C-alpha cells in the first residue's frame, strides 16, 4: 500500500517501532504492561489504568508493571496488542493498520505458535494489507552494511549468535539463548537480598535496571577482581536514597558466562557464541571473525567486549582476528535495518497481503521466511 | 602363526561396513595390512559386489543416465547389471564405479512401465529433495505378484567437512490391484570422525498397504506415502535431536548436578557434607 | 609397521566402535607385531573388577594394572593380587581412597549410579592420575549407552606460589542406541578425546583432589556441551542435507528475492 511503511523492532527488554527512510525509530518506550495498583476515588482518577509510557515511568510506584515478552516470548497477546493501539493511538502512529504497510521483525529459533498467533492479530485484529515478519539480525547486517558476519544481540530475556552470510545465514549454525539482564539484574538485586535490599515491584526493579544500564559493567579478571574487596560505590534513588554498589556490578553479568550462577542448562553465552561460529567452515568462521556485529542494550558494559575477547583467545584457536564491531544503536541496528528494507520497494513478494493470509494464514510467512 | 582366512573374512567383514565413500580408502588401508591381494580380493570381492548392492551404489551408465543403485535385483550374477528404469544389463566393475556395455533386458512390462511412471515421480521429488544420490525403483514379478521394489538413496562425502553422511531408503511393494503392500525401511549411515566420531547409522522399518487402482493414479500414491515417511521421519529426528539432547543427555551424564548450583570439594569433603544423615 | 599401525588407527576411526574390543582383536589376529602399540595407542574400554575385602566395584586401566594386577584404589589389591607394583605415597594412597569416594559422589552427581576409580601413582613435581568414570546405559528405556569416561590428569606441581601444572586427558566415549520408532534403530558412540592446560592453586582449601574435580566439571561439561551443538547441529545439517524436506522451487524464488536483497545492497552500497 503507498503508504509509509511501519517498521517493528521488537525489543525485548526495550521495544521500539518506526518507519521507513529514519534512523531511530519514530517511537520508543519498552515492553512492559504496567497494570494498576489502586482504586480510584477522586474524580481524576484516570480509567483504563493499564497505562504504558509517561503515566508508566511517571507512577511507577502506582503501577504495577509485568512483561509480556518473557524469554522473548509475549505472554500477554493481547496486551501486546492493545500496546500496538498505544501506538496506533493519536500518541505514536495516529493512523490504522489497514493505511500504512508493517514490518515485523523476529530473532533466531522462534516457535510458529508465536508467528501464527501474531498474524491472526496482524490480519484479524488489525488488518494490514502489506506485512511480513522479518529476522532482526539480517536488519543489523543492513545497518553495517556487512554481509559475512555474527550478529550478537543484548536484550532482557534473548541472547543469540547468528552467523550470517550476505544477510542470508545458516538457519542451523545460529544459536540462541532466552536470557539476558531481567533475571541477572534480578540475580544483583539478590546479591542485595543477601545485604537486605528485596525491593519487589518491576518498577522497584525498573530502577533496579537503570543501574544495571548505569552502575554496571563486565571485569575481565574473573576472580582477580571478584574475590578481592571492593570500595561500595553508592547510589542514590529517586528521593537520593543511599545504596552502595560494590562488586555486584560486574558480579552479576557473569552468569552469562558462568550461567551455574542460577543453575541454568546453558555453558555461558561466549562459548554459545563459539559454538555458533564453529557450527560452519573455517574459511568461513575467518569471514565471521572478520565481520562480528552486536545488537540489543546489554553491549553497553565496561569490558563487556573486552572480556568476551579474553574468552575467545582462551577458547578459539589461534589467529582468530576477533573484528567486533561496537555500533552505539546496538538496539536501534535491528530498527535500522527495518527501516532500511522497508525503504525497499522490493517487499511487494516479501510482504503477505491481506488476501495472502485469507488463503494461507501464516502457512505463506512460513513459506517466505529465513 | 594366524591363518590368513581369518583375516579375509575380517577383511570382507570390515570392508562391508566400510563408512560411506572411505570403501574404497578403507579397501586401501586393509590392502596395507594384510598385502595379500590375493587373500584380500577373495573376500573383497564379494565384499566390493555386497557394498554396492547394500550400499545402493548410484552408479549412472554414460549413455543413459540413469544413476541406479546397485542390488540384488539388478545383477546377472556375472557383474551385468539390468536396469529396472531403461530395460539394459551392463557390466561393472564392483571394485570401482566403473561401468561397461549396458546390453538390453527384453523384460515384463507389466511392472516396469509401472515402476518407471512411479519412479518418475519419485525422480522429480527426490531430485527435489537429495543431491548427492537418488532413486532407482527395482521391479520383479516374482511370485505372482509384481513386486516393486523402490530403493532410495542419499548421500554426501564431505571429508573436507570430515563428513560423510548416507541415506538409504528401500521400499517393498507388490503391483497387486488391489490388496498392495507397502513396505519399506529408510537407513542412514552418518560418518562424521573429526575429534570424535560420529558413526550414526539408523532407519525406519515401515509397512503400509496402499490400493492400486491404476498405474500414474496410485504411482504418485505410492510416492506420496514414501514422501510423507520420508518427511514424518526427518522431523521426528529433527525433534529427536533436542529430545535426545536433553532427556538422553542429562538421562545418562547430567548436565548440572541435581542442585546445579556449583561443586564445591572443599565442603565436600569438609565435616563429611551429609553422609551423616543423608 | 607403521603403514598398518596408522591405517589401523583410521580404520579404528572408520570402524564401527561398537565392537572396539572386538575390533581390536581381529587387528591382532591381523598383525599380532603391532599389539601393544595399538594398545597403547587405544587403550582398553573401563573393565570392572570387584574390590571384594572394600565391597568396590572398580575400575580398570593401564596403571592400576600391575603388569596384568589391576590395583584396587581402595585396598590396593592386585588382580591377580601380588605383593609390589603400582604403588603410590601413602599420604597420596590416603588422598587417593579420598579422591575415589569425592568422585563416586561426582559420579552420583551426574549419574546416580556406576562404578568409578581413580588410580594415582606419585612423582616428584607432580605426577600423573588416570581419572576414570562409568556408567550402564538407560537399561530402563531403550536407549543403551556404556559411559566410558577416561581422563589422565598432567599433575604438575610448582612449590612457587603453591600452584600445580594440570592438563587433564579427556576421553569419553557412550553410546546412544536409541532404538525408539521415532529414531528407529538409531545407534551413536562418541568416541571423544581432548585435553587443555591449567595451572591450579594447591592449598588447605584448594587441593589437589578439589581442583581436578573442579576441572572434570568443567572439562566434562564443555565437551559434552560441544558434541550436543557442534557434532549434533551438524548430524542435523547432514541430515537436511542429504534429504531435504522442503520441496525445490519453492526455495528457488526465495533465492531470488535474496538475489534481490544483494541486488540492494549494492543499490545502495
Ligand atoms: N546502557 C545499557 N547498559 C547495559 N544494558 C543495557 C543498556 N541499555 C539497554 N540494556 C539492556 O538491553 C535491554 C533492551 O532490550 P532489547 O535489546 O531491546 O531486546 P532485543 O535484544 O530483543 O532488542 C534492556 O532490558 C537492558 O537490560
Amino acid at each position: 500500500i503507498a503508504n509509509q511503511p511501519v517498521v517493528i523492532d521488537n525489543g525485548s527488554g526495550v521495544i521500539k517501532a518506526g518507519f521507513a527512510g529514519d534512523q531511530i525509530p519514530k517511537y520508543c518506550f519498552p515492553n512492559y504492561v504496567g497494570r494498576p495498583k489502586h482504586v480510584r476515588v477522586m474524580a481524576g482518577a484516570l480509567e483504563g489504568d493499564i497505562f504504558i509510557g509517561p503515566k508508566a515511568e511517571e507512577h511507577r510506584g502506582l503501577l504495577s508493571i509485568r512483561y509480556p515478552m518473557e524469554h522473548g516470548i509475549v505472554k500477554d497477546w493481547n496486551d501486546m496488542e492493545r500496546i500496538w493501539q498505544y501506538v496506533y493511538s493519536k500518541d505514536q502512529l495516529q493512523t490504522f493498520s489497514e493505511e500504512h504497510p508493517v514490518l515485523l521483525t523476529e530473532a533466531p529459533l522462534n516457535p510458529r505458535k508465536n508467528r501464527e498467533r501474531a498474524a491472526e492479530v496482524f490480519f484479524e485484529t488489525f488488518n494490514v494489507p502489506a506485512l511480513f515478519i522479518s529476522m532482526q539480525a539480517v536488519l543489523s547486517l543492513y545497518a553495517t552494511g556487512r554481509t559475512t558476519g555474527v550478529v550478537l544481540d543484548s536484550g532482557d530475556g534473548v541472547t543469540h549468535a547468528v552467523p550470517i552470510y550476505e544477510g542470508f545465514a545458516m538457519p542451523h549454525s545460529i544459536m540462541r539463548i532466552d536470557i539476558a539482564g531481567r533475571d541477572v539484574s534480578r540475580f544483583l538485586r539478590l546479591y542485595l537480598r543477601k545485604e537486605g535490599y528485596d525491593f519487589h515491584s518491576s518498577s522497584e526493579f525498573e530502577i533496579v535496571k537503570a543501574i544495571k544500564e548505569r552502575a554496571c559493567y563486565l571485569s575481565i579478571n574473573p576472580q582477580k577482581d571478584e574475590t578481592l574487596e571492593t570500595e561500595k560505590a553508592q547510589y542514590y534513588l529517586p528521593d537520593g536514597s543511599t545504596i552502595e554498589i560494590g562488586p555486584s556490578r560486574f558480579r552479576a553479568p557473569e552468569l552469562l558466562f558462568r550461567p551455574d550462577l542460577i543453575g541454568e542448562e546453558s555453558e555461558g553465552i561466549h562459548e554459545v557464541l563459539v559454538f555458533a561460529i564453529q557450527k560452519s567452515d573455517m574459511d568461513l568462521r575467518r569471514t565471521l571473525f572478520s565481520n562480528i556485529v552486536l545488537s540489543g542494550g546489554s553491549t553497553l558494559f565496561k569490558g563487556f567486549g573486552d572480556r568476551l575477547l579474553s574468552e575467545v583467545k582462551k577458547l578459539a584457536p589461534k589467529d582468530v582476528k576477533i573484528r567486533i564491531s561496537a555500533p552505539q544503536e546496538r538496539l536501534y541496528s535491528t530498527w535500522i535495518g527495518g527501516s532500511i528494507l522497508a525503504s525497499l520497494d522490493t517487499f511487494k513478494k516479501m510482504w503477505v497481503s491481506k488476501k495472502e493470509y485469507e488463503e494461507d494464514g501464516a502457512r505463506s510467512i512460513h513459506r517466505k521466511t529465513f | 602363526r594366524v591363518s590368513d582366512e581369518e583375516k579375509v573374512r575380517i577383511a570382507a567383514k570390515f570392508i562391508t561396513h566400510a563408512p560411506p565413500g572411505e570403501f574404497n580408502e578403507v579397501f586401501n588401508d586393509v590392502r596395507l595390512l594384510l598385502n595379500n591381494d590375493n587373500l584380500l580380493r577373495e573376500g573383497a570381492a564379494h565384499a566390493f559386489a555386497q557394498y554396492n548392492m547394500d550400499q545402493f551404489t548410484p552408479v549412472k551408465i554414460e549413455g543413459y543416465e540413469d544413476q541406479v543403485l546397485i542390488t540384488e535385483h539388478g545383477d546377472l550374477g556375472n557383474s551385468r547389471f539390468l536396469d529396472p528404469r531403461n530395460k539394459i544389463s551392463f557390466k561393472f566393475d564392483h571394485l570401482r564405479k566403473e561401468a561397461s556395455d549396458p546390453q538390453p533386458e527384453e523384460v515384463d512390462g507389466s511392472l516396469k512401465s509401472w515402476r518407471e511412471s512411479c519412479d518418475s515421480a519419485l525422480r522429480a521429488y527426490v531430485k527435489d529433495h537429495y543431491s548427492n544420490g537418488f532413486c532407482t525403483v527395482y521391479a520383479k514379478n516374482i511370485d505372482g505378484q509384481q513386486t516393486i521394489i523402490a530403493c532410495i538413496e542419499s548421500h554426501q562425502f564431505q571429508p573436507k567437512n570430515f563428513w560423510n553422511g548416507r541415506w538409504r531408503s528401500e521400499w517393498k511393494f507388490t503391483i497387486t490391484p488391489p490388496t498392495a503392500q507397502v513396505v519399506g525401511v529408510l537407513k542412514i549411515q552418518v560418518h562424521y570422525y573429526e575429534d570424535g566420531n560420529v558413526q550414526l547409522v539408523s532407519h525406519k522399518d515401515v509397512q503400509d498397504s496402499v490400493t492400486v487402482s491404476n498405474e500414474a493414479q496410485t504411482a504418485k500414491e505410492f510416492i506420496k506415502i514414501i514422501e510423507h515417511a520420508e518427511n514424518e521421519y526427518q522431523t521426528a529426528i529433527s525433534e529427536n535431536y533436542q529430545t535426545m539432547s536433553d532427556t538422553t543427555f542429562k538421562a545418562l551424564r547430567r548436565q548440572l548436578p541435581v542442585t546445579r548450583t556449583k561443586i564445591d570439594w572443599n565442603k565436600i569433603l569438609s565435616y563429611k557434607i551429609g553422609k551423616e544423615m543423608q | 609397521s607403521d603403514q598398518q599401525l596408522d591405517c589401523a588407527l583410521d580404520l579404528m576411526r572408520r570402524l564401527p566402535p561398537q565392537q572396539i574390543e572386538k575390533n581390536l582383536s581381529d587387528l591382532i589376529d591381523l598383525v599380532p607385531s603391532l599389539c601393544e602399540d595399538l594398545l597403547s595407542s587405544v587403550d582398553q574400554p573401563l573393565k570392572i573388577a570387584r574390590d571384594k575385602v572394600v565391597g568396590k566395584d572398580y575400575l580398570l586401566c593401564d596403571y592400576n594394572r600391575d603388569g596384568d594386577s589391576y590395583r584396587s584404589p581402595w585396598s590396593n589389591k592386585y588382580d591377580p593380587p601380588l605383593e609390589d607394583g603400582a604403588m603410590p605415597s601413602a599420604r597420596l594412597r590416603k588422598l587417593e581412597v579420598e579422591a575415589n569416594n569425592a568422585f563416586d559422589q561426582y559420579r552420583d552427581l551426574y549419574f546416580e549410579g556406576g562404578v568409578s576409580s581413580v588410580y594415582l601413582w606419585d612423582l616428584d613435581h607432580g605426577f600423573a592420575g588416570v581419572i576414570l568414570i562409568k556408567k550402564a546405559g538407560d537399561g530402563s528405556k531403550k536407549i543403551k549407552g556404556c559411559w566410558d569416561s577416561i581422563h589422565v590428569v598432567e599433575v604438575q606441581e610448582k612449590s612457587s606460589g603453591r600452584t600445580a601444572h594440570y592438563k587433564l586427558t579427556s576421553t569419553v566415549m557412550l553410546w546412544l542406541q536409541t532404538n525408539k520408532s521415532g529414531s528407529g534403530t538409531m545407534n551413536l558412540g562418541g568416541s571423544l578425546t581432548r585435553q587443555m592446560e591449567k595451572d591450579e592453586t594447591v592449598s588447605d582449601c584448594s587441593p589437589h583432589i578439589a581442583n581436578i574435580g573442579r576441572l572434570v566439571e568443567d572439562m566434562e561439561n564443555k565437551i559434552r556441551s560441544t558434541l550436543n551443538e557442534i557434532y549434533f547441529g551438524k548430524t542435523k545439517d547432514i541430515v537436511n542435507g542429504l534429504r531435504s524436506v522442503q520441496t525445490f522451487a519453492d526455495k528457488s524464488k526465495q533465492e531470488a528475492l535474496k538475489n534481490d536483497l544483494v541486488e540492494a545492497l549494492k543499490r545502495k552500497q
